[PDB]
DNA sequence: ATCAATATCCACCTGCAGATTCTACCAAAAGTGTATTTGGAAACTGCTCCATCAAAAGGCATGTTCAGCTGAATTCAGCTGAACATGCCTTTTGATGGAGCAGTTTCCAAATACACTTTGGTAGAATCTGCAGGTGGATATTGAT
DNA sequence: ATCAATATCCACCTGCAGATTCTACCAAAAGTGTATTTGGAAACTGCTCCATCAAAAGGCATGTTCAGCTGAATTCAGCTGAACATGCCTTTTGATGGAGCAGTTTCCAAATACACTTTGGTAGAATCTGCAGGTGGATATTGAT
């Protein structure tokens, strides 16, 4: 049979979701988690779909935007995997911890 | 004639005018600032909306959807850094693969 | 719910981060920093819904929350 | 009402490109980006007058905000479209 | 023929009174401290100007204030500050 | 009229609910100022004059010194994660760093 | 007056190794020093264009204390116990 | 004996001591002067009130010293405890200055 | 490097659906023409506050040695994380409605801006008195047998 | 399992620069009486917004298999820390000359503030750009001489 040698989907994924635009996240989950975190803070409250979709694009980017920070520093230990050491590293200097 | 042709320009003097009194940026606006700044802000508009119907041109497509901005700002060295705390919605990232991820 | 947000998707988001090999780790980490964001923004956005005496959390509330946290977003309330 | 600058940059994007359309969340995200740039340099242009002590905001200060907040040539260039616009403007 | 030029000195310096009776001030941490309040007085009549905008009044009273706080100041700082706040609010509209 | 006591003290304040007015009006942040917003501010920043100003009298005790001066506000802030993130993009003039050593520079 | 010309390399070896030490670093590589010096004079660059605009829009000749200051700020570095 | 503390030890000395003080680092006149070529080149024939001068070098030494710890840090995570010019530009790289 | 065997994207065309774009109406602004106040430009002159010098001292910077130990390079293998087919379910999505709820109007009671006309807070001076350099020995803390 | 070798403290001392407090303007709150808005407070609509309901269809969850990547163990060349001598150049102290703020008054050039008298916002309606397949095209990839 056939089979891609481990690391080769991989590049074709990066490849194919840096190209493309749509949101990486089942949209329905991600109202769930809002509706839930929104509740601990205010409660019976209502949502603009919009304001719903503002939150999703904005999280998304910032994930995005993170793993890259992280890559580089998985990459700069000499790696090609990211670790949660990593994604510490990224936070502790962007300021956010 | 509007004050957006007697100085030559398509963005609306008389609203940017306005927009400045309302705003409480100060007390009173000279009439030399909206029409300074409305010239500002139909410049931007111009530079990136080149550059993005560009990006659309090469991606075949006749009309500008936020992908095409996205590619137009991060693409542009001094639009990225004037954009650089801003994120596009629906704008992706620019491919871009670090080197050392690539097959032997 | 924050389970959800699953190890595909999460997986995905790496991709398009560029990210070629994932730790296993990974994913619970992620849902960590996942769940801090939204909390800070939503606080913020809802405190704008609150002084705003209404019940009903905006787009617009959602992007002056981003906006003060130093995110500017394009594309909605604008 | 819900005002905006839609029609203006639709007129722009004719200026530059007249074979070009614009998709609606694109048109949205080109307001969002002149409101941004608005408040930026009228924000910096207030700042400005008040370390100065004048109460008038002029076409002055919304040039060196320009200059404060634009990066290099986008600040040269944006800076000649302006005092351009000025004076055409004032001399009728 | 003397220019003005205010301070927020005397006040922190009664404050340093009532909280520690025993200690002094030296220029330049006194200077820290005008640089701190006019810091965050900008930050809170900033917040709260943004505030009475969105919201299409033309004027900021308390309530602005207040949420502005609950927006800048981090958690117990903004429990403790809204007290004090709301009390003084009150304490003085009593023309207690 | 009878006699005027300020603002400030009608409030229980020290901080002069006189000033933080006007500094209001002149500021431009909007049109009209309500009269218990100058309060309700100036009640807020001698808050946090205080709880600063405390927690760098304690930083001087502990360095033996009777007189505050900026390195104790520095460790009074750092020190209190709270005041941290609030002035975490503010740098103090003549405050030095917090005594801090990664531990794996530590000899063996 | 005088030419001012290479003064970033006024900038000492010691002095940017006391401001290394002071950071927490044990071990400096011997290339650092010149990498330090290159973001330094990006950084200054940048405040000092920002204050001198400053300078320039009040019609001054002298960058005053608070110009700086607002410049540090624009840059969101801002400065306690000068300006204000 | 002759006497000689092992390299490392006045490294963890010098860091324990000037953690603990709040001096200028930099001697104050070759900045001073590094500061009017800097000026120099944007406009030319300007003055300085001296604490203009003192301005730049505090928040260019907090700067710089932010930087370091944020370097150090990026030597510590791959493994070693030089920090090199791989590790600034890492640093920078992620705080936003350079992206 | 070549031979050959799967999947892999990948253009060329080809049909529609959800959107653009174009038009018809109109309140809600933008524009005008005066008539003043009043913010801020100019031109004096007072006078901080800066650049520049002399000058003498000694703190530090600088250059070379010397080898300690760190970083970098190899080599090796345990196990972890990719890959994939097999199964299962939770997301879409799509209308269909009910209402909980933002958005408007019309009054007014609430509340602030104004409009000239008694200290609080700022600017030198006046005394005090923490604390910056100086030491000298009590405690380390280090690193050689 | 030490103690020479020093640097690190730490407590005691002591004169000066820096704070704290005093003494008097004057710049600025504060008290009062008015002229509006502004911000609500009810009473009603169009709207989004939440609820189901009910399937299919992807997309996610699983257990197996194993290719390769991270971690560890060791070499060892060699880069950088350390100690000393050497004199450079920054620090300090004042000492002015004066460029350039900044005070203070007179005076225009301009923008507010009306009172009224087309632009741009909304909401339908006729194309049409892209969506979505559907193949066949070298394409890239990976097994096998």
């Amino acid at each position: 049979p056939h089979r891609y040698r481990p690391g080769t989907v991989a590049l074709r994924e990066i490849r194919r979701y840096q190209k493309s635009t749509e949101l990486l996240i089942r949209k329905l989950p991600f109202q769930r988690l809002v509706r839930e975190i929104a509740q601990d803070f205010k409660t019976d409250l209502r949502f603009q779909s919009s304001a719903v979709m503002a939150l999703q694009e904005a999280c998304e980017a910032y994930l995005v935007g993170l793993f890259e920070d992280t890559n580089l520093c998985a990459i700069h230990a000499k790696r090609v995997t990211i670790m949660p050491k990593d994604i510490q590293l990224a936070r502790r200097i962007r300021g956010e911890r | 004639k509007t004050r957006s042709s007697r100085a030559g320009l398509q963005f609306p003097v008389g609203r940017v005018h306005r927009l400045l009194r309302k705003g409480n940026y100060s007390e009173r606006v000279g009439a030399g600032a909206p029409v300074y700044l409305a010239a500002v802000l139909e410049y931007l508009t111009a530079e990136i909306l080149e550059l993005a119907g560009n990006a659309a041109r090469d991606n075949k497509k006749t009309r500008i959807i936020p992908r095409h901005l996205q590619l137009a700002i991060r693409n542009d060295e001094e639009l990225n850094k004037l954009l650089g705390r801003v994120t596009i919605a629906q704008g992706g990232v620019l491919p871009n693969i670090q080197a050392v991820l690539l097959p032997k | 719910n924050i389970q959800g947000i699953t190890k595909p998707a999460i997986r995905r988001l790496a991709r398009r981060g560029g990210v070629k090999r994932i730790s296993g780790l990974i994913y619970e980490e992620t849902r960590g920093v996942l769940k801090v964001f939204l909390e800070n923004v939503i606080r913020d956005a809802v405190t704008y819904t609150e002084h705003a005496k209404r019940k009903t959390v905006t787009a617009m509330d959602v992007v002056y929350a981003l906006k003060r946290q130093g995110r500017t977003l394009y594309g909605f309330g604008g | 009402r819900k005002e905006s600058y839609s029609i203006y940059v639709y007129k722009v994007l004719k200026q530059v490109h007249p074979d070009t359309g614009i998709s609606s969340k694109a048109m949205g995200i080109m307001n969002s980006f002149v409101n941004d740039i608005f408040e930026r340099i009228a924000g910096e242009a207030s700042r400005l007058a008040h370390y100065n002590k004048r109460s008038t905001i002029t076409s002055r200060e919304i040039q060196t905000a320009v200059r404060l907040l634009l990066p290099g040539e986008l600040a040269k260039h944006a800076v000649s479209e302006g005092t351009k616009a000025v004076t055409k403007y004032t001399s009728a």
